[PDB]
DNA sequence: TTTCATTATCGGAAGAGATTCAGAG
RNA sequence: UCCGCGGCGCG
DNA sequence: CTCTGAATCTCTTCCGACGCGCCGCGAAAA
């Protein structure tokens, strides 16, 4: 019920919004023509858990991933987003996870 | 000058002028030569007890 | 070939586009 | 150098100026994995611009 | 049967390949 | 400012 | 009746004088 067990090191059993199959989907079918992809979620580390579960979901090799922020919508911030650019932290995503 | 490319590529002299030298030094008809050049269909480089 | 970006928002993702 | 700061070229210059930018355009694809589809189209789109 | 928080809604000629027809066993 | 193309005319 | 080899067809590949005046055009990028 819980989706995670306490008694064997936190194995979690994540799975699909009831109504996201949809969005999903598409970003699946998608992925195939993008070449690099960019996950630009949130800094914070719910962002950067929605950008780990994205990863996970779509699939693929990891330096397929990168990590951009953005941080206006001025295209003085909107092009220094691909500039100096990352991955995602392991860090702030377990953060997260602890929390959850 | 030169450039050194990522992946290699054939010289169209030896494979569209016929007779094609490609094709009869691999003893194999060309038009299968074209669909692999091109990336139609793949052959089999090594296959044993396959 | 294309680059496919991901962001939370879809307001901000059309915006983004542009 | 054409009249009015233009200049006229040989179609070589435009053969090369293509298989350049397939080529690097190539490697750049290459060096962070990407799908096979994609790989494979711009390979052949290489050898295209060779020939 | 069932609880939490988070994010945001031309024509002509030659050559090569493929197909078909005739002769043999 | 060196090139190519299109048309026209001369033999 | 069935297969193999040669002929026939279909598709592909080349190449169609030589000089010389004119004319007016070619390309843009952020």
């Amino acid at each position: 019920r819980m989706g995670v067990d306490p008694w064997h090191n936190w194995e979690a059993h994540y799975e699909v919004l009831p109504g996201k199959e949809k969005v999903v989907s598409e970003l699946k079918q998608l992925a195939e023509k993008a070449d690099h992809i960019y996950l630009a979620t949130d800094l914070d580390r719910e962002g950067e858990a929605i950008a780990w579960h994205l990863r996970e979901v779509i699939g693929g090799d990891d330096a397929r991933y990168s990590r951009v922020v953005f941080n206006e919508i001025t295209k003085n911030a909107i092009r220094q987003a691909f500039n100096k650019p990352g991955e995602l932290n392991i860090d702030r995503v377990n953060a997260q996870q602890a929390r959850r | 000058g030169h450039i050194e490319l990522a992946s290699p590529t054939a010289h169209i002299w030896f494979l569209k002028s016929l007779p094609s030298r490609i094709g009869l030094l691999l003893d194999m008809p060309l038009r299968d030569i074209e669909r692999v050049l091109y990336f139609e269909s793949y052959v089999v480089i090594e296959g044993g007890m396959t | 070939g294309k680059a496919l970006v991901i962001v939370e928002s879809p307001a901000k993702a059309k915006t983004i586009n542009k | 150098p054409l009249d009015g700061g233009r200049f006229a070229t040989s179609d070589l210059n435009d053969l090369y100026r293509r298989v350049i930018n397939r080529n690097n355009r190539l490697k750049r694809l290459l060096d962070l994995a990407a799908p096979d589809i994609i790989v494979r189209n711009e390979k052949r789109m290489l050898q295209e611009a060779v020939d």
